């Protein structure tokens, strides 16, 4: 599972 | 990239006692010391070299946090007491007075204009930063407060305790919007936003990292295979490069993990005691950490990735 944790798309 | 290369740089010797904290300033230019021998230090981010030592607390310093504008440090200190600092000057601005017991984290908001304290008086504070008043005292843990953060926006705060709990506060209001916690209940000793806010990483103090989704109060990743049972040793995001979790740990080594699979990818060896801190530069791929009693270092280590 793959996350974001800078971007807020 | 699957793996980073950090290799040791620099060490930033010069504190008398145990160093409790490393923070770069985010314009990559500083990095601020605090220890328990009551002194912040600055420090060149890519050389090492020291700037200036800044005194004037009356015992150790736990914590030292930036200011979004690289100019004004707060530091919290076991004399129960925050000091806001120009780094330029060194002068002290303002004495931050109502803790009743030591003052063991800090953080500004990233507009700046306000201070979050926790203590092991239980409570958590939010400070003015121009006129240096309290505006609030939440009632917000049951045994000392391990770490307290502000969101990417400043309308949250995050707090850590050793009572086991992670707690998720409205600024404006002070009310209570989350309590965090996962069928464990070892003390947590660290807890900071990732930089977009979506996402809480706290350690407690039974060797785990734990990476929570706060707003489906779910925990989506562990980190483990380092040692914390003792110590508030602070973690970070990487994300210069390769997207790492960073952390100290009690066998003396700095741990770099995977960020999405959670395997362990680096292991730097070099401090001879706890390493209780750790930083990520704000745009290279540069490490600082920080160490207790036995060792006094802080060490810079540079990855191509
Ligand atoms: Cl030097
Ligand atoms: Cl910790």
């Amino acid at each position: 599972t793959a996350i974001d944790v800078t971007g807020c798309v | 990239p699957v793996k980073p290369n950090y290799a040791l740089k620099f060490t930033l010797a010069g504190h008398t006692k145990a160093v409790s904290s490393v923070k770069f300033s985010p314009n990559g230019e500083w990095l601020a010391s605090s220890s328990a021998d009551k002194l912040i230090k600055i420090w060149g981010a890519y050389d090492g070299k020291f700037e200036k030592t800044i005194s004037g607390h009356k015992l150790g310093i736990s914590d030292v946090a930036w200011s979004s504008d690289s100019n004004l440090l707060v530091s919290a200190s076991d004399d129960k007491t925050l000091k806001i600092w120009d780094v330029s000057s060194g002068k002290c601005l303002k004495t931050l007075k109502g803790h009743s017991n030591y003052v063991f984290c800090c953080n500004f908001n990233p507009q700046s204009n306000l201070i979050v304290s926790g203590s092991f008086d239980e409570s958590v504070r939010i400070w003015d930063v121009k006129t240096g008043k309290c505006l609030k005292t939440l009632p917000a843990h049951s045994d000392p407060v391990s770490a307290v953060h502000f969101n990417r926006d400043g309308s949250l705060i995050v707090s850590s305790s050793y009572d086991g709990l992670c707690r998720i506060w409205d600024t404006a209001s002070g009310q209570c919007l989350k309590t965090l916690i996962d069928d464990d209940n070892p003390p947590v000793s660290f807890v900071k936003f990732s930089p977009n806010g979506k996402y809480i990483l706290a350690a407690t103090l039974d060797n785990t990292l734990k990476l929570w989704d706060y707003s489906k109060g779910k925990c989506l990743k562990t980190y483990t295979g380092h040692k914390n049972e003792k110590y508030c040793i602070f973690a970070n995001f990487s994300v210069t490069g390769g997207k790492w979790i960073v952390s100290g740990s009690e066998d003396n080594l700095v741990y770099i993990w995977n960020l999405q699979t959670k395997e362990i990818v680096q292991k730097l060896q070099g401090h001879t005691d706890v390493v209780i801190s750790t930083a990520c530069h704000p745009t290279e791929n540069i490490i600082a950490s920080a160490a207790l009693e036995n060792d006094k270092t802080i060490k810079l280590w540079k990855s191509d990735c």
